[PDB]
């Protein structure tokens, strides 16, 4: 689900779950316009300011996992199977080849 | 160059306040309070660069520089 | 209900405004002291969608991203304050301006208006008024038994009475100049009033620091160039054609969606 | 569900975007100093099916519109205050909030206290102060604005009209009313005198007309209408196939 | 809307300027000490769709590329300062100049 | 969206480029030292499909396969550098070239352009400049109290002073000739800048090596032949109408394909 929604405090949540970036959960400046990039780079623009101040604030963590390595949990979110957990670690390393 | 665009993100302009203690002698150290002045999100692990602390008479009575401790 | 239809509607309205300006310019060809008007348009807003200059990828940025524009809207109509060609009507009371000045008149309300037209008459009381009966400042009083009225280049109005070899001065016609001449509010009746965008009225003698010279027996006709108006009429007609075609094309597209 | 409705929908939306661009180009055919826009379409992600080799598409999505920065035709205004640009360059105009925008519309006026402003009233950098008793305003090819006064037999120098040149003219942000602001894709606004360092020249009494060619827009409208009809037919076919499926 | 239309529009203004100059010259036939005007025109902008002399290949160069031009513009209206014919009015107060001087 | 429509699009736009060439030639009829332009068109791509020459039936080749072509593109516009008709204006400052030479002019930015318009003026310092204020090279300076200026057909310039019965040479007007005169880039203002396709500037005094002869009191009028322009109008209109007819036919075919 790519339907990302901002909060009044500025954090990125998907279905109420905060989005995970390279610095952990993604927090974006409050009241800013966001442009996700082909590699997940998040650029924040403050309204009123000139377009010269567009500066990135983080990067979405995009991971690659086939259907064999993921099993659905009871809350609708997929997670690594035990084998795949022991093979590729508990925390998946982000793949830079993923386009978005 | 005078005509250029610098868009920093790791630098904040701050005001430093301190108390000049009674019978203070040169070379002694005092505590300072560092407060941000414009649209800065945080001062978590910043370092205060050389700052001259003026009095009411606009004379330098102390020189301030150190690492800021923010609660967290 | 669909964006392209609003954009084409705005285009149609702008072209209709241009045609209205053209028709107004052509309707005032015979008006003395008339200045032709030209409208200037601007585009309206721009939908952001994808902010250009954003990070397209960690090391690269988006060059000239996706901006969707709205229609068009007229900014303002500017006058062309240029010396309209002069004409000899051989009348002692018609006055024309060679430079950049204006005549001052008083409205019945007590306020002061400014007119460049110099077709003047005399009322029953002997004061110099315009064609609409408004009393021209500074209130030159023509006496009962006048034989000839002489208005010089510097604005002196003199009357030659019977049997006197010297002429009797009865007033002094001054001209008002503005910093911004196009900023005046036209109320019709060949009258312009001062606004805050037209600076302040600076009174001056006709021949001094930039007021024009007054010519007696001359009238300043309109500066409307008619061949330009015909070519612009052709242009406006073709543009209205194209905008109406855009509207019709959008109409044809929505029909297929209804049919779906 | 999983089908072709979305493919066709993404297609229609692209034709709608192209038609919006065409309508914007046509509506601004009378604006002075307007650069036509062209929308670039470039397809979505592909789904790969593995054999014991084939890739299915997903649709089309608009990426970025480009403004064509060619030199438009000049027309006549016989107004001494209007200047057009021969070459590549932008007039710098100061917005009320303080940030400087860049415009190519050369139709200027003098405001109530001197000062050269655009048609919207915003002041034009470098600031000019025209004297009140000016008889004729002359703007030279190299941007020197000289003013003649009655009596003195020599014109008085007032100001220089500097042109701001960007290395990438397409990346400027169009803020609306015939104004562009610099962006990260069009950085380093280079101020120069007109005529040197690649800056354009100035023609006084002329204004630069729009860049919109008409035939391209009309034929593109024909193509957009017909492609929209095609995508609508595809949507209808998918609808009928799903209707036949559900009736089982 | 069409470039050809703008080019013709200018040309029309240029010819109207020529006509106005001719009319003004004819209107001042009997005036003494008059200098007839003459208008000079020049090329307007030149759209460089294809650059003349562009290096199309590493060996061949494109000669005289696509230089689509815009209309015309009058450079100026210059007066022809030449000695007009002298005429004898036979008045003591009438003076005429033979060379290139001016009365102040 | 369909091939025939793209081919017809090239067609309309190219007949317009013609139309622009015709309009540019017409607008500069009164321009002195103007050269008329002519556009050249070429064929666009040709889709191979069946390859012509490929062997069918082992011993029989296939002649003239499906070379389906795309539309048209204009190659370039070439100026017709021919001698325009000389017009006598009886002026000491108008110079006309009768051969194949160019005057050299210095732009204030440092570089040099080349012009054929010979209407020269004198600035406040006495230099011979172009009507646009650009200073001619070499650099003819004219004395203050000049009574008559004589420009010979050899390019020598003489000034007759008072009290001197013998004219004094104050300069020498040279002509610049090029290998290829069509390769000069026209920058407007009757000025050409040298390009790499026009060789290098060859200086020559008027009468030798080919440079033309300079006439005083004459101006080289434009070589635009106008009846040819009208006949070209009639074609540029009929061809555009026919290409639009092709567009309409393709539109009808696509409409019936869609409606079914």
């Amino acid at each position: 689900n790519g339907n990302i929604q901002v909060g009044p405090t500025g954090q990125l949540t998907i279905q109420g779950h905060p989005v995970i970036g390279e610095g952990g959960p993604i927090t974006v400046p409050e009241g800013s316009e966001i442009t996700i990039a082909a590699d997940g780079t998040i650029s924040a623009l403050n309204p009123g300011d000139p377009p010269n101040t567009v500066a990135p604030v983080g990067r979405l963590k995009l991971v690659k996992a086939e259907g064999n390595e993921v099993q659905r949990s009871d809350d609708g979110l997929f997670r690594l199977t035990a084998e795949a957990q022991a093979e590729r670690g508990a925390v998946l390393a982000a793949d830079p080849s993923i386009r978005i | 160059p005078t005509g250029t665009n610098m868009q920093l993100k790791n630098v904040a302009a701050v005001m430093v306040t301190a108390s000049y203690p009674p019978f203070a002698r040169q070379g002694q150290t005092i505590d300072v309070v560092v407060s941000s002045m414009g649209n800065a999100k945080s001062l978590r692990g910043g370092t205060l660069l050389m700052t001259p602390l003026k009095g009411v008479d606009s004379q330098v009575y102390a020189l301030a520089q150190g690492n800021i401790l923010v609660g967290g | 209900m669909i964006s392209s239809l609003w954009i084409a509607k705005t285009g149609l309205d702008a072209q209709q405004t241009n045609m209205d300006v053209i028709a107004n310019n052509l309707a005032n060809v015979s008006t003395n002291g008339f200045k032709r008007q030209r409208a200037v348009f601007e585009d309206l807003l721009y939908q952001t969608i994808r902010q250009p200059g954003a990070q397209s990828s960690e090391q690269t940025t988006l060059p000239s991203g996706l901006q969707i524009g709205t229609g068009v809207r007229p900014v303002a109509t500017e006058r062309l304050h240029s010396q309209g060609n002069l004409s000899q009507t051989n009348n002692s009371k018609d006055v024309a301006i060679k430079g950049q000045g204006f005549f001052q008149v008083m409205l019945p309300d007590g306020t002061s208006a400014y007119t460049r037209d110099g077709s003047f008459q005399v009322d029953q009381n002997g004061q110099l008024v315009t064609a609409g009966g408004f009393q021209v400042q500074p209130a030159i009083t023509i006496p009962a038994n006048a034989l000839s009225i002489t208005i010089g280049r510097d604005g002196v109005v003199s009357v030659t009475q019977q049997g006197q070899a010297a002429p009797v001065q009865v007033g002094q016609l001054n001209l008002t100049t503005f910093m911004n001449d196009t900023g005046l509010e036209s109320i019709g009746e060949n009258l312009y009033i001062e606004t805050q965008s037209s600076g302040a009225p600076n009174e001056s003698t006709p021949g001094l620091n930039g007021a024009g010279l007054l010519y007696q027996g001359y009238v300043e006709t309109s500066n409307v160039n008619v061949a330009e108006e015909l070519v612009n009429m052709i242009q406006v007609q073709r543009a209205y054609e194209i905008n109406s075609k855009a509207v019709s094309t959008t109409d044809q597209m929505l029909q297929k969606l209804t049919q779906l």
